[PDB]
RNA sequence: GGUGAAAUUCUUGGAUUUAUUGAAGACUAACUACUGCGAAAGCAUUUGCCAAGGACGUUUUC
């Protein structure tokens, strides 16, 4: 369980679309690990299982 | 016939007017760039599209040179040149839509790069609207081009301009006097006048303008009528 | 803290004008000519006398104070040439040197359908 | 469609040569009334004009005009004519 | 050029000079496969693939020369038949 | 203004340039092309109307 802080390069339309977008990727999901990462860079299906949008600042984005 | 006009005794006959001075990023006193993004946009042929897929970085290397941003989209088929934040030259601008042209019609890269410097000056000729018929179109083109080459290559010998004869385009790269004489010549052509009745106008005209005394009187009365 | 006011600008082969006017296009503040810097006729195609006339130009406009200045340049456009004259560049850049600001860039060149 | 210098006769060139001669020879009296010049003298000399990257004759296949498809495919959107509309 | 296309992706968003598509197929595409168009012209090559299960999106990184704002949404994006894989590949073994 | 240099013309009554209005004729800038169409002539603004075709296939009171 982690707890993440995601930068937006522009400010969104309206705030409910990281919300929504939130709860869209929660589930199954298709990932492939960063160049950063030790592991190869493969398509993995990995689950999130839950989600919260604790907070989000358009003006801080 | 200059009527009621003044003297100008500021003007100097030692000081070479034609001479070209360089610009630099410190030459404009604003110390600002300019307020209002200013762009040019061309469309190209379609046959020119591979050509322009296998050389836009290079170009954009050129632009790079001279603080101007290029794009080049395939879907409307368009290049455009933009002014940037870093450019400090107000002309560069039009000497990079003046490249956008001359790329578009088919003028190749190596000889387009050197419209960007200042002394040169790039003159696009339509040729597509003199005549209706197609016969005599192909016709009156390849009276420019001739056997070879060969009078195409009198007609650089002519002016000193790269000329480049491409559908309904004739490309020009020289001097600006050079030119106008190729431009005479083209649409003198496609008027049905033969290109060698200009070339060998041009060389009397050439001769006369070695010999001094001749080019202080008309060339009129030496020269053939035409 | 800034004055625009549209500089026209005329690069032809055989001379060139610098035309100062106010935004709305009414009202000119100045003009000059490639003939007025330069008594000789071949000489108004000249560089040199477009840039003298380019800087008188901006010393009209800096004393009525326009600080930055549009241009449009236009050819000779019609059933003639469109490439603008050595001379347009060479006020440009003579503009460029006397201090005031760039504005907007474009080509008013006119260019006919056909004939 | 004259294309072999039908008004540049033979004695208005022959005219032209002395005219020519007499500016090369530097007349006073005529003043007051490898090699590119080698290439030219044979250019006029032969008729060259007739028929039998610092320039674009330095190229290879500068004489002939390249033609290309009138339908070539690509990327650029085409925009369907107002007859095919009405057929469908 | 390919001998066969499939209509893979739809058009969603431009963002950062790539497209984004969701896809239309039910199988997942190798990574740098070229995209076409339907009269097969390479438009760029597969960047970034991502979505749920239900819903699988791609990202193609275009190629020089293309733009992303020049496309308009509902416009089609193909690829080869090869440069597919099914989606029980990548899910667990049981 | 134009020329290689020129020259004829226009005017401090405003030539030229710029902005607006009105009228007239002409044309459809780039894409654009000796690989499209048409017997030739010639042919790309939008919108409709009318008539007729080209290549292909099935054939013909042939």
């Amino acid at each position: 369980e982690y707890v993440c802080i995601v930068r937006l390069h522009d400010a969104l339309k309206d705030e409910k679309d990281l919300g929504r977008s939130l709860e869209n990727l929660t589930g199954a999901l298709f990932q492939r690990p960063p160049l950063i990462s030790a592991v190869k860079r493969q398509l993995r299906v990995r689950t999130i299982y839950e989600s919260n949008l604790i907070e989000f600042d358009n003006k801080r984005n | 016939v200059s009527t009621h006009n003044r003297d100008k005794p500021w003007d100097t006959d030692d000081i070479d007017k034609w001479k070209i001075e360089e610009f630099k990023e410190e030459d404009n006193a604003s110390g600002q760039p300019f307020a209002e993004e200013s762009s040019f946009m061309t469309l190209f042929p379609k046959y020119r599209e591979s050509y322009l897929k296998t050389i836009w970085n290079d170009v954009t290397r050129a632009l790079d040179k001279h603080n101007i941003a290029c794009v080049l989209d395939l879907v409307e088929g368009s290049m455009t040149v933009k002014t940037t934040r870093k450019t400090y030259d107000p002309a560069i601008i039009l000497k990079a839509r003046d490249l956008i042209k001359l790329l578009a019609r088919s003028v190749p890269f190596p000889q387009a790069v050197k419209i960007l410097q200042d002394d040169m000056a790039c003159d696009v000729i339509k040729i597509g609207n003199f005549v209706t018929n197609k016969e005599r179109f192909v016709k009156r083109r390849q009276r420019l081009v001739g056997p070879n080459g060969n009078t195409l290559k009198a007609l650089e010998l002519l002016t000193k301009c790269y000329i480049l004869v491409q559908g309904n385009t004739v490309s020009a790269m020289g001097p600006f006097k050079g030119l106008k004489e190729v431009r005479r010549v083209v649409e003198d052509c496609m008027k049905n006048i033969h290109p060698i009745y200009h070339i060998k106008e041009l060389m009397i005209k050439r001769e006369l303008a070695k010999r001094p005394e001749l080019a202080n009187e008309d060339w009129s009365r030496f020269l053939p009528m035409f | 803290s800034q004055v625009f006011g549209v500089a026209r600008i005329y690069a032809s082969f055989n001379d060139t004008f610098v035309h100062v006017t106010d935004l709305s296009g009414k009202e000119t503040i100045a003009r000059v000519t490639g003939g007025m810097k330069v008594k000789a006729d071949r000489d108004e195609s000249s560089p040199y006398a477009a840039m003298l006339a380019a800087q008188d130009v901006a010393a009209k406009c800096k004393e009525v104070g326009i600080t930055a200045v549009h241009v449009k340049i236009r050819a000779t456009g019609g059933t003639r040439t469109k490439t603008p004259g050595p001379g347009g560049q060479a006020a440009l850049r003579a503009l460029a040197r006397s201090g005031l600001r760039i504005g907007r860039i474009e080509d008013v060149t006119p260019v006919p359908s056909d004939s | 469609e004259d294309d072999y210098g039908e008004l540049i006769t033979d004695e208005v060139e022959n005219g032209i040569n002395q005219v020519l001669d007499a500016i090369k020879n530097n007349k006073t009296d005529k003043l007051l009334d490898v090699n590119e010049e080698n290439f030219l003298e044979e250019f006029v000399n032969q008729q060259a004009w007739i028929p039998k990257y610092n320039f674009r004759y330095e190229d290879p296949n500068a004489a002939e005009i390249i033609s290309y498809a009138r339908s070539q495919a690509t990327l650029r959107r085409s925009d369907d004519s107002s007859r095919r509309r009405k057929r469908e | 050029p390919p001998d066969t296309v499939l209509e893979m992706g739809a058009f969603l968003h431009p963002c950062e000079g790539d497209i984004v598509c969701r896809s239309i197929n039910t199988k997942i595409p190798y990574f740098n496969a070229p995209i076409y168009l339907e009269n097969k012209t390479q438009v760029g090559k597969v960047d970034e693939i991502l979505g749920p299960l239900n819903e699988v999106f791609f990202t193609i990184k275009c190629g020089d020369g293309v733009q992303a704002t020049s496309f308009k949404e509902g416009d089609k994006f193909y690829i080869a038949a090869d440069k597919l894989l099914p989606i029980e590949r990548f899910l667990p073994k049981p």
